[PDB]
């Protein structure tokens, strides 16, 4: 029944014809994408080059770490040199972006203040202005964690720490939490110019409480400046360096694993329990030996 | 040895009826006035097994619900959720999220599999309910003769081999030897298809014991008279029961439209293979484990059966069904329903089915004139003109003198469908009166009865005399009946127009070549006479007996002659039309004596007017039968004789010859073969039928049709489809709702098939190109078994989209359900649209959101890992796992959407095949409200609050709801003139590669 | 704020489109 091969004539199944109908369904096929391509042109003619169409996506933005881990987890020993290896060179090529030789062009790099200060705003998102500077981020900033090349080096080889960073968003300008400050814990008076950030065991009930921790700012506030805010977008600022604070655990038990969460504070900030990295932070660490 | 068995049963069977009643008891052992002796028969009574057939050999248990559950395309969908839930098993590889995707899936298939096969099991389970409700089984207490005496026993209680006494209404019992009898006239018409009673007697009469008239059957009734016999046959071993041990042993075959969706299946199997294997080598070609390539390989299979389609499958068939019902046409099962339209031919039965297997009066003899009278149930026909005398005079002679009275409890009833005790023509002759000429209540009893002479044994002369009722001459009215040539042998004068006459030859052989003619026609004919009588020598208060001649037996004035036999049924001739019309070869197979057959034949159109058989070449050539070239003839009555003689291959050459064709005098095992014969040919055949005789046949056909009620219950119990109303016509809006429903499911598969592109190419783009996943597994599923399902079905409304009465019945090897053409529309072109439409919808949410197209590519491995946060759009944001995964299930919801909204435009195109829409239009209902609804569900879902939490369906943005817009016209607007350019041009390339 | 998005609205539409989108649907199936 399905013998039916090739045989006088035709190619299986059928082949006396089968050039009209493979020439059909190039012809089609190919005006198919032809039309497709025309309707993803059009739509390509109505984004703009400069801000994004829809922003209401990422709107509370996240708290995100400098060792990436497999599921939040910096597990290691002290000890052994390949135990910490994959941290070590992830936080390397994460603030290798960062080094002095790194932004050497004043051209297209600003210095701006050593100590926090107000928003810098550069017109408008158009072309009309050239391509923006970009505020200047010095490691030193953040003490005794990648301390240029001054220690630590073990990047918390003795005790634990880990950079928090904010996620960009193109014309985010974030607001930190009034002066009526409904009780952040411990945290310096610089709240007119820097978004708080401070961690914590667990979240709301008893803890496992058992950290001593130490935090490393611009001018030493727990914190991100507004000065390197709002973002412009890759277009309008390619080579441009975000805020980065880091966070040490001192004190911590060694050989058990206890959780850590690092809020930001804020009005323009928000947090979702769907998200545990929408405005807040999660990091299982156990230093084992 | 079962086979050797059957083998066994399809042979015609034998018997010992030809012996000297001597030899016949010697052999038997018993005496024939005697009978036996009470402990011999309880001794063999206990020695076999009482006189009852062995109840139907099925009683499947509930347990058959399970049937309903695996078939083949249960399986498919079986096989299916088997794959899904072994893919899910290796996704216990690791920590993995089809808690919601894999065994939901599965479980779904599972979900559906048995829910249509709970809905198909309960549509079935209701016919044979309903079927359940007719069955009233009356015992009927057998009479017997033992040890001289007569004792009335339970039938099941009698033996082989003792002395029977059967009488007027009386069943027979078992099959009897007929020792003595008187006037004994049995009702053989089920069981032979003898259509007028035979009479029977001690002596043999035809070598076939079935034809002769010594012998007497099981399930027959005796209409008249009285008869002894010896039981030659108990129980089982009977004629009936052997007949139904056959008919109960026989296969049902695969349904037509069965197999159609088999040939489906392998289509969308062959499909499915073909991606997930070169899929699978493509995806090892590339990157991605043996673990996820199999992953992917189990995917795109799985993905490629259509779920819903089942689902809109059976509802379909049951939805046609429905309407069957309401016509009164019960179908025992649920594609039975297809049948009708793929028959090629119909072998039916003649008494019973195409008749109505009650003598009815037919034509008479008045004035030297025939006039028919009218022979339907429901007197839908012509009725003669009455108002001349000579009739009055007729009907007087044919009310007034029988033995025939309406019973009891017929007052309500139709003249004609009631009841009637008498004999055979009495009874025709009785309801004929009272139909046309008024009551025969008062008219009987008008004129009163003196002395009358019964049917003589010999000369069958029937005579009663009676005093006058009219005021003018008060004589006797003396009134006989009798056989045409012995009543001319006694009668001289001949009424017309109520003035006498004496007889010429002229008009006394007009009246002959009227009785030959008459005659011939099939029909009995029956003479009718009178005469008054000479008061002056008989007196007023004269006693006339029936010793010696008082009245002057000859001389007497012959009025004329009634006919009568069973008429077709009112719808059938007009139904046989129709059929033929339809291209569908109708063949005679009947039972009944050849004379009879062929005048029935061209009574309802089997063999047409002016169409010769061999015979008729013969007869009016004058030459030998022998010397004709049969090739001359197109119409054949084949005689069961040589039947029985008959190979293959000869079969094989009268099927083939002749197009229209009576088998007559043909045995049930016959009639199997000439079924099985026309099944050699390759052709679908349909069967219709009334008795015992044909349940093999009726079993066998492709499809069997009983009579709901002049069917027998072996019969019924053997059709695949049943006629509540007895209607012969709903054969052809049988054959014309199969033919649409055919069409129809075409357009629903067509439909469903066409969205298995847009579902599919998501998940393979996916694996190709590494962009995030278009559309997701819920969304899938709420277009297959949610939005689609009402127009899925709303397209089975569809109607005809020209005459399907007027084409040919389909090729089941050429014309297919799903052919290489519809699979290269759904897949090929419509769902290609579809796709992109889809796809386009992806990039404007994600373009909009920040993640411009070209840059989606390879973003895949980093969108869909959890942990890295920080995700550069092409603005250079960064979004973590959450946000972006919300505009990816915000992203399955609008291609969810847009699959619907090219659904519109495909679901309108699928409403017609040919016809341009502007044409059959939207005048289905079920269509409109399925566009409503469907759409008001899809906004639902996308709105309703909580969906983004229980089926990650998140509000679309309006403007989203647009962007498939463009690509429903062009479906829309391409197929339009697709079914332009095939109805302009009928050559065609469109035509040949697309018209599905 | 950019950073916002009336879906609660949106939202209401679509339901209420879903809700006279039946019924017509329902007036439609029932001709009398
Ligand atoms: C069935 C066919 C149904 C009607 C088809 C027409 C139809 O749907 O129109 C659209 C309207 C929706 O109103 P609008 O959304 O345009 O009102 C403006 C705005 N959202 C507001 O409320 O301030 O929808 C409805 O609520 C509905
Ligand atoms: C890149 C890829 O993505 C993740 O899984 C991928 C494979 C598998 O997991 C699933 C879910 O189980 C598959 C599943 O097999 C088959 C489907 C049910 C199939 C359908 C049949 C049907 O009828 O409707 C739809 C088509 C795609 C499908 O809907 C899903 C899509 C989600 C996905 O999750 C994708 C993992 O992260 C994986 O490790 C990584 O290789
Ligand atoms: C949005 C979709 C638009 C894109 C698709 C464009 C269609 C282009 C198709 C390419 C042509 C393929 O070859 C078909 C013709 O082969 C030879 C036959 O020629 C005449 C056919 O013309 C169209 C078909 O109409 C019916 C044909 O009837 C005339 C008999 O033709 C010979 C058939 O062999
Ligand atoms: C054909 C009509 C198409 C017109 C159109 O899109 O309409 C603009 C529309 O959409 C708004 O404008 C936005 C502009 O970015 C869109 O992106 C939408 O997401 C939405 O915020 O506003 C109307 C009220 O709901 C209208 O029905 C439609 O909903
Ligand atoms: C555009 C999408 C469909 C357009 C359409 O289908 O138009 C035809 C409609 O017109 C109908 O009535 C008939 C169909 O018999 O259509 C012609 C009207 O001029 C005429 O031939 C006839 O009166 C009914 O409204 C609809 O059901 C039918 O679709
Ligand atoms: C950074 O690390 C240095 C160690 O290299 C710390 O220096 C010590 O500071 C403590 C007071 O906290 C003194 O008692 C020690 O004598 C110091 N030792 C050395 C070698 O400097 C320094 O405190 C750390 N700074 C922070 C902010 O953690
Ligand atoms: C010639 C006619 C019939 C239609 C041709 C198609 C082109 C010219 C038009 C018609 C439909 C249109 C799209 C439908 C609505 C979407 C959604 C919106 O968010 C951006 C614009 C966008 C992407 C449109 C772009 C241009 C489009 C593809
Ligand atoms: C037959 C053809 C013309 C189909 C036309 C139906 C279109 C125009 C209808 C069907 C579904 C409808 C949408 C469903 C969702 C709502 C959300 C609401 O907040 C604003 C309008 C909006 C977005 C509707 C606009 C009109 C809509 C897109
Ligand atoms: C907040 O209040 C303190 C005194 O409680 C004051 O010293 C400080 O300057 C205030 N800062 C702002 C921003 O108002
Ligand atoms: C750290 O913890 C140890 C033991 O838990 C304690 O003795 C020590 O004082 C702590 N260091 C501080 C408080 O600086
Ligand atoms: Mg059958
Ligand atoms: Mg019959
Ligand atoms: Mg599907």
């Amino acid at each position: 029944f399905i013998w039916n091969s090739e045989k006088k004539e035709f190619l299986g199944r059928t082949g006396g014809s089968w050039f009209k109908i493979l020439l059909f369904y190039v012809i089609f096929y190919g005006c198919l994408a032809g039309i497709f391509i025309g309707t993803i042109q059009v739509m390509l003619l109505t984004i703009s080059e400069f801000k994004p169409t829809y922003q209401d996506r990422v709107a509370p933005p996240g708290l995100t770490q400098i060792p990436q881990s497999q599921k939040t987890e910096i597990s290691f020993r002290p000890n052994d040199p390949q135990s910490y290896e994959s941290y070590v060179v992830s936080i390397v090529r994460f603030l290798e972006k960062y080094k002095d030789l790194a932004q050497k062009d004043d051209m297209i790099f600003e210095d701006c203040g050593n100590v926090p200060s107000e928003l810098k705003e550069r017109g408008e998102y158009n072309n009309e202005r050239g391509e923006r500077k970009v505020c200047r981020f010095r490691l030193e900033w953040l003490g005794n964690c990648s301390g240029l090349n001054d220690e630590t080096y073990g990047y918390k080889d003795g005790k634990p720490c880990v950079i928090i960073k904010l996620n960009r968003v193109l014309g985010f300008k974030p607001k930190p939490p009034k002066n009526e400050s409904l009780e952040t814990y411990p945290v310096m008076k610089y709240n007119p110019y820097v978004l708080p950030v401070h961690c914590t065991g667990k979240r709301d009930e008893d803890k496992e409480k058992v950290g001593t921790m130490e935090y490393f700012g611009l001018g030493g506030y727990p914190g991100f400046p507004l000065q390197y805010y709002p973002y412009y977008g890759k277009l309008l600022q390619p080579k441009y360096l975000q805020p980065l604070m880091a966070v040490q655990f001192t004190n911590l038990t060694m050989d058990t694993e206890i959780r850590i969460e690092c809020k930001a504070y804020g009005e323009n900030i928000g947090y979702s329990e769907k998200d545990r990295f929408q405005g807040r932070f999660d990091v299982k660490i156990e230093v084992k030996s | 040895k079962e086979r050797d068995m059957d083998e066994l049963k399809k042979e015609v069977s034998m018997d010992d009826h030809k012996l000297s009643l001597d030899e016949l008891h010697r052999k038997y052992g018993t005496d024939l006035s005697r009978g036996l002796t009470p402990a011999r028969a309880a001794e063999i009574l206990a020695r076999d097994g009482p006189n009852a057939l062995t109840p139907p050999p099925t009683t499947p248990e509930w347990v058959k619900f399970c049937r309903q559950l695996f078939g083949g395309f249960s399986m498919l969908l079986w096989i299916g959720a088997i794959l899904c839930f072994l893919a899910y098993g290796i996704q216990a590889a690791t920590e993995e999220e089809p808690q919601n995707d894999n065994l939901y899936l599965g479980v779904v298939l599972s979900a559906v599999v048995i829910i249509t096969g709970c809905f198909s099991y309960y549509q079935e389970a209701k016919s044979s309910k309903i079927m359940e409700s007719f069955k009233n089984m009356v015992p009927q207490q057998a009479l017997v003769i033992r040890n001289g005496e007569k004792m009335s026993i339970n039938a099941e209680e009698v033996v082989v081999g003792d002395l029977v006494e059967v009488k007027g209404g009386d069943r027979i019992p078992a099959d009897l030897r007929i020792i003595s009898a008187n006037g004994c006239k049995v009702d053989n018409s089920s069981l032979t298809g003898e259509s007028e009673p035979q009479t029977r007697s001690p002596d043999f009469t035809n070598e076939n014991p079935l034809e002769t008239r010594n012998i007497a059957f099981f399930s027959t009734n005796c209409v008249e008279g009285t008869a002894r016999g010896i039981v030659v046959y108990t129980g089982d071993r009977t004629v009936m029961g052997r007949i139904a041990t056959l008919a109960s042993g026989l296969e049902g075959g695969q349904t037509p439209i069965a197999a159609e969706i088999e040939h489906f299946i392998h289509i969308i199997t062959g499909v499915a293979v073909f991606l997930g294997v070169s899929f699978f080598i493509l995806s090892l070609i590339l990157e991605y484990t043996w673990l996820e390539a199999v992953i992917f390989l189990i995917g795109i299979i799985v993905a490629n059966v259509p779920e819903g389609l089942l689902a809109t499958v059976t509802v379909c068939l049951t939805l046609t069904a429905k309407r069957m019902a309401r016509k009164n046409c019960l179908v025992k099962n649920l594609e039975a329903v297809e049948t009708l339209g793929s028959t090629s031919t119909i072998c039916s039965d003649k008494t019973g089915t195409l008749t109505q297997n009650r003598m009815t009066v037919a034509h008479m003899w008045s004035d030297n004139q025939i006039h028919e009278a009218d022979t339907t149930e429901n007197q839908s026909g012509v009725s003669f003109d009455k108002t001349s005398a000579t009739w009055l005079a007729l009907s007087r002679i044919a009310g007034l003198c029988n033995r025939a009275v309406f019973q009891a409890n017929q007052e309500n009833l139709p003249i004609l469908k009631r009841a009637v005790a008498g004999d055979a023509s009495e009874s025709a002759l009785l309801k004929c009166i009272e139909l046309c000429c008024g009551s025969v209540k008062e008219m009987r009893e008008r004129y009163t009865k003196i002395v009358e002479i019964p049917f003589n044994s010999t000369n069958k002369y029937q005579l009663s005399i009676h005093k006058n009722p009219n005021t003018a001459e008060p004589r006797h009215l003396l009134v006989m009946k009798g056989a045409p040539e012995r009543i001319l042998d006694r009668c001289s004068s001949i009424l017309i127009h109520g003035k006498e006459q004496p007889l010429d030859e002229e008009l006394k052989d007009a009246f002959q070549n009227a009785y030959l003619e008459l005659g011939g026609l099939g029909e009995r004919v029956l003479g009718f006479c009178h005469l008054f009588l000479p008061d002056e020598q008989f007196p007023e208060g004269f006693q006339f007996d029936t010793d010696d001649v008082n009245f002057p037996l000859d001389n007497l004035c012959f009025v004329g002659l009634i006919s009568m036999i069973d008429p077709p049924r009112a719808a059938v001739p007009d139904a046989v039309g129709k059929c033929r019309s339809a291209g569908i070869k109708v063949i005679m197979v009947t039972g009944d004596h050849p004379i009879t057959a062929k005048a029935i034949a061209k009574g309802v159109g089997i063999i047409s007017e002016g169409n010769e058989t061999v015979e008729d070449i013969a007869a009016r050539l004058n030459i030998p039968v022998s010397q004709v070239n049969p090739r001359d003839a197109k119409a054949c009555v084949v005689h069961g004789s040589d039947l029985k003689d008959m190979t293959s291959e000869q079969l094989d050459d009268i099927l083939k010859y002749h197009t229209e064709i009576v088998f007559a005098r043909t045995s049930p095992q016959q009639k199997l073969i000439i079924v099985e014969g026309c099944q050699r040919q390759g052709a679908i055949v349909a069967v219709t039928g009334d008795g015992v005789n044909d349940s093999p046949a009726s079993k066998k056909a492709d499809i069997g049709v009983a009579m709901g009620i002049a069917g027998s219950d072996v019969s019924k119990q053997a059709a695949d489809m049943i006629l509540l109303d007895d209607n012969f016509a709903s054969i052809v809006t049988g054959v014309e709702e199969g033919r649409l429903i055919f069409d129809n499911l075409k357009k629903s598969i067509a439909y469903t098939l066409t969205s298995n592109i847009p579902e599919i190419t998501p998940f393979l783009i996916f694996i190709i190109a590494n962009i995030p996943l278009p559309l997701g597994t819920v969304t899938i599923l709420c277009i297959d078994l949610g939005t689609d399902m009402v127009p899925a079905i709303s397209l089975a409304y569809e109607q005809a989209e020209s005459d399907i009465m007027k084409r040919q019945p389909r090729n089941p090897k050429t014309d297919k359900l799903v052919n290489e053409q519809l699979i290269s529309m759904a897949y090929g072109q419509i769902g290609m649209i579809q796709a992109l439409g889809g796809f386009f919808t992806y990039f404007v949410i994600l373009a909009e959101n920040g993640f411009l197209p070209i840059h989606l590519l390879g973003l895949r491995v980093n969108w869909d890992d959890r942990w890295i946060n920080d995700v550069e759009d092409s603005y250079g944001q960064q979004w973590t796992y959450e946000q972006r995964k919300i505009v990816e299930f915000t992203c399955h919801t609008p291609f969810f959407v847009t699959i619907v909204v090219v659904q519109w435009a495909d679901l309108v195109i699928c409403k017609t095949r040919r016809n341009s829409v502007f044409q059959q239009g939207m005048k289905n209902k079920i269509l409109i409200f399925g566009l409503f609804e469907e759409t008001a569900l899809a906004a639902f879902l996308s709105y309703c609050p909580g969906m983004g939490v229980a089926l990650r369906m998140y509000p679309l943005k309006p403007t989203w709801w647009f962007c498939a817009f463009p690509y429903s016209l062009l479906i829309f607007v391409y197929d339009e003139v697709r079914k332009l350019i095939i109805r302009r041009r009928p050559g065609g390339w469109v035509e040949k590669e697309t018209y599905y | 704020d950019p950073f916002y998005y009336d879906y609660e609205t949106v939202r209401n539409g679509g339901l209420i489109f879903a809700a006279l989108a039946f019924i017509v649907g329902l007036i439609i199936i029932l001709s009398k």
